């Protein structure tokens, strides 16, 4: 009774809300963040996907992302702390020495 | 305006209100044991009177969000957790098919409310006692679910009521005693009970995240976790002591004996064993109970794959 | 959409209304009354407490269905938990997980 | 199911608007954990069960509790970002804002006549996701066991104090 | 009695304040070792020991950090007086610069005493007026001045005539 078009739009949102506050914001913590909404986003349109078809894969195509949104969370945020303790600045204008 | 139906779902009702009412009560005399044990009602109405009338003082550099936030997680968190808790036959809050994953939810959430006191609370003692606090509940939830898992894999499901009616010939601590070990050291540890009591008390660098907290939130707090300790028994019961199932007595009799001596023996543990250190209490986690859960699922598997002709 | 279901539905819906409720009540009857007048193994074990958390949701999606997966299931899960464990060895004697080095 | 998939999406949807125009990060990632718990309440509405349970475990109650880790122990107490607010000055959100629902417009133009029977929302159990998971989707288990390895010591060598 | 600056509640509130008292016993001095919380939880400062001048402000701040409503025990002759060091580094009583509700001579008091303090303590809350809410009423305090000690036990103590001789044990 639920629309697959309803949960698709609302995965879109989330997906494209994401997108801009990994755009517009110069902290890297907050690039992060809307890393984290985009991947999840992401996930919930599998998981909107498989429940239309009445099927299990996107349950596991769910578990794959979360998987994966874990361990590029710990990858980013070691990286984010990395750079604290060598620069003691999150701005992510200042790492742009490489330019072409 | 009569119809079996409205009677139905209002007895429902009133049973999960019974049921919530007299959880919150025992955690309150709980409290009140503890505090005795190491009229009783008249003291504790005092109590909460004392702590309603006392007024209410949010520091000024402390965000007023995050510090009203920590106590309502460290109530509601373990306190929701009950829910699924079978404590009769057609006395169940919800029956849920998640069940024990709802509890792990719960579980997950409820390590919040100590971040979050000691980040609001503007203290940076309190902020590292807090981040101990934190890496300690994390590195016992890192088993509780499978110490759980064992368990489920007998029951073959995930919800409370069959794992009650699975256990109706052998309680499951017999067959899975080392996820009955390994989840009491793990519900006790969420818990902050002890003796992982103050993982502060190690250095002179860190203080409790409870200091700052004054009156209902403080209240909030204390209850809380007579109230996860309680909730922790009652799973404890249900998951390891057939839950209600008994010879002789009402099934509630023997779900409120079994919970009743459980609550008593974290009351004894408490008074009896002295706290280890911090690095031993984390190393003891994460070498030795993971291990154990995942070597007690595979065998539990095995043992129940070569059962199964 | 029997009786019971719904029946419960409400029960469970109530118990969390309820809840959450009496400690908002709690907390407002509390500020209404009365008279007035870092280290980075922090960061490693949360991360290990993250990575295992998910190596543990594959177990638990393994635990409720192990007889209608098999001996099979039972190998695959068993090759799971060995890579899992031979890193959290690799974690150990690394000195990862030692808090007092 | 349907009255609490329409509210939980519209709360997801405002928490996360909140989340992405924030400038205290622990409010920002209380906002993502409302945003996180309400997507599970959405999943719960579909009768995808166990991703939602797994929601709260797993996204809600592990990856933001690493994030809250994080940012309390970095201390951001206005570094040089809060005091400028940047983001909110019209010329550096309102182009990416354009372009983002420019994109917006054209994937929901794509969801839009496409057939539709309508989500059942009947529980797929956590038992059937089990099944398929060691069943026909083996290979994707043991791999990402591996992934996780791969994120673990990744964040170790680079995350470690010395 | 007089009074020093809708009502079974009242005295409810004041049955619920007597009955839960959580007590900061501040050290200082001997006293405390002889009767051996955060200050935001307690309700009840007992000061026991002599007041230097170097921690006088450590008293006045750990009181000024306590929640309304607080009450002041004050254990031994240093607390109450200054005692036996009338000199140039103590000063002379806990109440100069910090009220205090109930003294108890001694050097040292017994722990009986002690307890003796916190049941007149008691009656001293439970007859006690204080506002209900910050928002409705009068925010005003109302001791009570109650009947002393000495007059109450007056004809008891009066009517003492033989005690026993000091050379027993
Ligand atoms: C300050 C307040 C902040 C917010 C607090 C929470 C807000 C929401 C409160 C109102 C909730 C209203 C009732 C919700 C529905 C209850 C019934 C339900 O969930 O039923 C659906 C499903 C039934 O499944 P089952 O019975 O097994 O099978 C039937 C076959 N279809 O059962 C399920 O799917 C069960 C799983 C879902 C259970 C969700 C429980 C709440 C989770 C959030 C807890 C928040 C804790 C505090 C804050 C933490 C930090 C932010
Ligand atoms: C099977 C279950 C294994 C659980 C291992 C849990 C663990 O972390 O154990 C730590 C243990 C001791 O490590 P540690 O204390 O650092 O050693 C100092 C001694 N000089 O580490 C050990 O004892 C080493 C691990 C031995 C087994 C794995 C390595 C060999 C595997 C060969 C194929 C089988
Ligand atoms: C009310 C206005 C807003 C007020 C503030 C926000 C409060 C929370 C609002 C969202 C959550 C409650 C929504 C209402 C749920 C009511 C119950 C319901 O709809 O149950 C139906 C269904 C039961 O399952 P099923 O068996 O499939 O039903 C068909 C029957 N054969 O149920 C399901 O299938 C699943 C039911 C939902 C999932 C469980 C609850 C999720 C809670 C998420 C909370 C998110 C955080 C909220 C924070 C609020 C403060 C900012
Ligand atoms: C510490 C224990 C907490 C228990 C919370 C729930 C209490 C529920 C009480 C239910 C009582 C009636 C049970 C059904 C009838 C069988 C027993 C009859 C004699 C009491
Ligand atoms: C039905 C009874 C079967 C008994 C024999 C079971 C053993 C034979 C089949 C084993 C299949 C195991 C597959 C494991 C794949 C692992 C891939 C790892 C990639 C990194
Ligand atoms: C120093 C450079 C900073 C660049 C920030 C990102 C700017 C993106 C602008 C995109 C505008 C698109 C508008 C629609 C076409
Ligand atoms: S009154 Fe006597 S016993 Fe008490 S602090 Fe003073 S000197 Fe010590």
């Amino acid at each position: 009774m639920i629309p697959l078009q309803h949960g698709l739009i609302l995965a879109a949102i989330l997906f494209v809300l994401g997108l801009t506050g990994l755009v517009i914001r110069r902290n890297l913590l907050f690039m992060l963040i809307g890393l984290e909404i985009m991947i999840n986003a992401s996930a919930l349109a599998f998981v909107v996907a498989g429940s239309y078809w009445g099927q299990t894969d996107g349950q596991v195509m769910y578990i794959l992302a979360i998987s994966l949104a874990a361990a590029e969370a710990s990858i980013g945020l070691a990286l984010l702390l990395q750079l604290h303790r060598r620069r003691q600045n999150l701005n992510i204008d200042s790492v742009s020495e490489m330019r072409g | 305006w009569i119809s079996p139906e409205l009677i139905e779902i209002l007895l429902t009702i009133l049973k999960a209100v019974v049921i919530l009412l007299v959880v919150v009560t025992c955690g309150a005399f709980m409290s009140f044991g503890e505090r005795r044990l190491l009229g009783g009602s008249l003291q504790l109405v005092a109590d909460m009177i004392k702590m309603f009338f006392k007024e209410d003082w949010i520091p000024k550099f402390s965000d007023r969000v995050i510090f009203t936030l920590a106590p309502m997680i460290a109530f509601t968190s373990l306190l929701l957790a009950f829910a699924i808790v079978p404590v009769s036959p057609g006395w169940v809050v919800a029956d849920l098919n998640i069940g024990i994953l709802f509890f792990l939810m719960m579980a997950g959430l409820a390590v919040y409310a100590v971040l979050f006191a000691g980040w609001s609370s503007n203290n940076k003692y309190s902020l590292l006692g807090a981040m101990r606090a934190s890496a300690q509940t994390l590195s016992y939830e890192v088993f509780l679910g499978l110490s759980l898992m064992g368990v489920v894999a007998q029951a073959g499901s995930f919800n409370m009521t069959d794992i009650v009616n699975s256990q109706a010939h052998v309680w499951n601590v017999i067959p899975q005693f080392f996820g009955f070990i390994t989840f009491a050291i793990a519900g006790v540890a969420v818990c902050h009970r002890h003796p992982f009591d103050q993982p502060e008390a190690e250095q002179e660098l860190a203080d409790g995240y409870h200091i700052e907290y004054s009156g209902m939130k403080f209240g909030l707090f204390f209850v809380g976790e007579y109230i996860g300790i309680v909730t922790i028994s009652a799973l404890m019961v249900t998951l390891f002591f057939g839950g209600w199932q008994g010879p002789l007595l009402p099934p509630f009799i023997w779900f409120a004996l079994k919970t009743a001596f459980f609550m008593m023996m974290f009351i004894l543990i408490r008074a009896s064993l002295p706290r280890p250190r911090y690095d031993q209490v984390m190393s003891f986690g994460w070498k030795i109970c993971l291990p154990l859960t995942l070597i007690n699922l595979l065998v539990t598997a095995a043992v129940i794959l070569w059962q199964a002709q | 959409t029997s009786t019971e279901v719904i029946a419960h539905h409400w029960a469970f819906a109530i118990f969390l209304i309820v809840a959450i409720g009496l400690c908002c009540l709690m907390l407002v009857g509390g500020w209404f009354l009365g008279g007035r007048a870092l280290s980075a193994k922090f960061y490693l074990v949360a991360m290990f407490f993250v990575i295992f958390d998910v190596e543990a949701l594959y177990l638990f999606a393994w635990s409720t269905s192990i007889r209608e997966s098999g001996w099979v299931g039972f190998v695959e899960a068993a090759i799971f938990i060995f890579v899992l464990l031979a890193g959290l060895v690799y974690l150990v004697r690394i000195g990862a997980l030692d808090w007092t080095p | 199911m349907e009255f609490a998939f329409y509210i939980c999406g519209l709360i997801a949807i405002l928490a996360t608007l909140r989340v992405i125009t924030h400038t205290n990060p622990v409010h920002a990632l209380l906002y993502l954990i409302i945003s996180l718990l309400a997507i599970s309440g959405v999943f719960f509405s579909l009768g995808a069960y166990f991703a939602g349970a797994l929601e709260i475990i797993v996204y809600a109650g592990a990856i933001m509790v690493l994030f809250v880790f994080v940012v309390m122990m970095l201390n951001l107490g206005g570094s040089e970002i809060e005091q400028e607010r940047q983001w909110l000055k019209p010329q550096v959100w309102i182009g990416p804002a354009i372009l983002s629902a420019i994109m917006l417009v054209v994937i929901v133009y794509a969801i839009l006549g496409v057939n539709d029977q309508g989500i059942d929302g009947t529980p797929i159990s956590a038992k059937a996701v089990g099944i398929t998971l060691f069943g026909p989707y083996v290979l994707a288990v043991e791999l990402a066991s591996m992934l996780l390895l791969a994120g673990l010591v990744v964040a170790f060598h680079v995350g470690r104090e010395e | 009695m007089d009074y020093t600056l809708m009502g079974k509640l009242n005295d409810m509130v004041n049955w619920g304040r007597k009955n839960s008292i959580w007590p900061y016993n501040f050290g200082l001095s001997c006293c405390y070792v002889e009767m051996v919380a955060s200050p935001r939880q307690a309700d009840l400062m007992v000061v026991a020991g002599t007041c230097f001048t170097k921690m006088a402000p450590v008293i006045q701040r750990l009181y000024d950090q306590m929640l309304e409503p607080k009450w002041v025990i004050s254990m031994g002759a240093c607390a109450n007086s200054g005692g036996m060091y009338d000199i140039y580094s103590v000063v002379q009583g806990v109440d100069k610069f910090i009220p205090v509700d109930v003294y108890i001579p001694g050097c040292p008091p017994r722990p009986e005493a002690y307890m003796q303090a916190l049941m007149l303590l008691q009656e001293s809350i439970g007859k006690e007026r204080r506002p209900l809410s910050w928002v409705v009423g009068d925010q005003g305090v109302y001791r009570a001045n109650m009947q002393s000690e000495r007059e109450r036990k007056r004809g008891e103590r009066i009517a003492v005539t033989n005690l026993r001789t000091p050379d027993e044990i």
